[PDB]
């Protein structure tokens, strides 16, 4: 998946996009809001949550987004990117008790927080080292349109891997830089380190390194053309493998590779091709929706979202017309031509 | 194969004192869920959810997952197949994979079950369980059986959960020693 999060010109609007990368086969899809009425506690004196409604991007049967990307009533906007983890010494902090699974700590810490720092602080709880993804929670309430940097707030990051979560508020370096991407590579160096990302690093290079990756790279030179929703839309489902030179992968044959872009279209990498690592492959893998909010839709439980693989400059994901057409694929569209929709 | 819309609520009954799926909308009842289908010309489904506050969140939770599934039945099924069907199923090769797999699922899902009886005031372990219950639900609900539980109830380890756990799986997965 990658996530941006774009501080407008003159901080006109922050806005937010996440979009998932996942199997093509997991494309059935359901936008949801949930509204509910729970309390913090199992009494009836005990105050609504501030999570009680939620619009988020999901699946069906799934009680969560699993992308994940949130809008909440609380004016919060939860959303990741993966990290996993590369380090075998870890996994030992995966148990079965003590450690709550993310699925849950996620939609917990959505239902309590009403800020950044608390949503860290019930997330983090039972850390159960799995789906170790790199969180962004942006508080709305402490977004001023047109305003300075408030120094805190806005961005909380939090970066789990097993036996370690790690929480900054990130506000400064979201208004210094103006953008935060995300893009399954921890930002976090003791988080890189201790996840084992240094070693990758040193057998494949620049794709495993935070800052020199194709896409850290991509968002680094384009991330300042979102000036607007449907230019974060474009970069968010930015796939021009081909041609772009960010897309290049040295130690590929071919060198252009679908995997190196903000959306990926691993779909349409040769199956003969000769790649490093797996991630490179040809694969039923890649981009497969945006997600998009805004100050002022954030604030009406809204988004901007494209469901399918990227074809702004690539041809559309087709099954019946890809290397993967036997596989299931129930009930989803045979060709994949889907422009954003408001929602709702 | 899903309608453009579907509406259901999840009553309880004054009398039964049980719960029912009825069509459409009543705002009386526990939760109502209304699916739009528009995945041909959008690719997406919009499900939009209620529970209502009279009753308490525990009840509002279930319901949510009842009526989340009775709206998306269709949905759920094809999603099932497409994604998780054959996950450590009958025939899986990888047996000693599955079996710890299993047996770290249900000691989890154990250990939560304990915490919440062992901490019937804690806020956190309120908010696990209302999650719990809600998947309970949507178990329950696709299954065509509704049995609301009032203490501890056991989760099907590779049943819903497996919808929620895809990403944790990720690293379930090497942790608990499967090749790769
Ligand atoms: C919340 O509401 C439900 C519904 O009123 C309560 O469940 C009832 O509990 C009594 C005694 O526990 C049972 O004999 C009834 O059969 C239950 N009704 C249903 C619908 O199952 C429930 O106890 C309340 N609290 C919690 C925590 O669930
Ligand atoms: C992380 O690892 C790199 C490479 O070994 C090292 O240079 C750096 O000091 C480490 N940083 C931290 C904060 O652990
Ligand atoms: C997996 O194998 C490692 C050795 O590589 C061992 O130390 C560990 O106990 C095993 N973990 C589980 C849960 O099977
Ligand atoms: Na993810």
């Amino acid at each position: 998946c990658s996530a941006l999060i774009k501080l407008l010109p003159g901080g006109h609007d922050l806005l937010v996009a996440h979009n998932t990368w996942n199997s093509y086969q997991n494309m059935l899809r359901i936008i949801k809001k949930y509204r509910l009425q729970f309390r913090e506690g199992p009494q009836e004196e005990y105050p609504l949550v501030a999570g009680n409604n939620l619009v988020f991007s999901s699946y069906p049967g799934t009680i969560f987004s699993g992308d994940d990307f949130y809008i909440l009533g609380s004016g919060l906007v939860t959303l990741e990117t993966t990290i996993g983890n590369k380090n075998p010494a870890l996994w030992k902090y995966v148990q079965p008790q003590g450690c709550v699974l993310e699925w849950i700590r996620n939609v917990v810490a959505n239902r309590l927080a009403l800020d950044g720092a608390t949503w860290a602080d019930v997330f983090k709880r039972f850390n159960s080292g799995t789906y170790n993804n790199q969180w962004m929670i942006v508080d709305y309430k402490a977004f001023l349109p047109n305003g300075p940097s408030p120094g805190s707030r806005v961005l909380t990051i939090l970066e789990q891997i097993p036996g370690m979560v790690v929480v900054a508020d990130k506000t400064a370096e979201l208004y210094k830089t103006t953008y935060w991407a995300s893009y399954n590579i921890p930002y976090f160096e003791t988080v890189f380190n201790a996840s084992g990302l240094q070693a990758l690093v040193a057998q494949y290079g620049d794709w495993f390194s935070y800052t020199k990756n194709p896409r850290a790279k991509i968002f680094q030179r384009d991330q300042s053309l979102v000036e607007d929703m449907d230019a974060m839309v474009r970069l968010m489902r930015y796939n021009d493998f081909l041609h772009d030179p960010l897309s290049l992968c040295e130690a590929c044959n071919p060198k252009p590779n679908a995997e190196n872009a903000i959306s990926a279209r691993s779909d349409l990498n040769p199956a003969n091709g000769s790649y490093p690592f797996q991630a490179l492959h040809q694969r039923a893998h890649g981009g497969i929706d945006v997600k998009v909010t805004s100050f002022t839709l954030a604030k009406y439980m809204s988004m901007l979202a494209a469901s399918g693989p990227t074809w702004d400059q690539c041809p559309p994901f087709q099954w019946s017309k890809s290397p993967f057409h036997s596989m299931l694929h129930m009930g989803q569209p045979d060709l994949w031509m889907f422009s954003p929709i408001r929602v709702p | 194969d899903p309608p453009v819309s579907r509406t259901r609520s999840l009553l309880l009954d004054a009398a039964s004192g049980q719960l029912r799926l009825e069509d459409g909308f009543h705002p009386d009842a526990v939760a109502w869920a209304n699916l739009t289908n528009a995945i041909r010309e959008t690719g997406w489904a919009y499900l939009d959810l209620s529970t209502n506050g009279r009753y308490n969140d525990s009840l509002q939770a279930y319901a949510a997952g009842v009526v989340e599934a009775s709206v998306s039945e269709e949905l759920i099924y094809m999603h099932w197949m497409n994604t998780v069907v054959n996950y450590c199923g009958p025939f899986e090769y990888e047996v000693g994979y599955c079996e710890k797999l299993k047996n770290f699922l249900e000691a989890n899902l154990e250990w939560m079950q304990r915490e919440m009886e062992l901490n019937p005031d804690s806020p956190y372990w309120h908010q696990v369980r209302l999650t719990l219950l809600q998947l309970k639900g949507l178990e329950d609900s696709y299954e065509g059986r509704l049995t609301f539980p009032t203490g501890r109830f056991t989760i099907k380890p590779l049943g819903f959960l497996l919808l929620q756990i895809s990403g944790d799986l990720e690293d379930l997965e090497p942790a608990l020693n499967k090749t790769n």
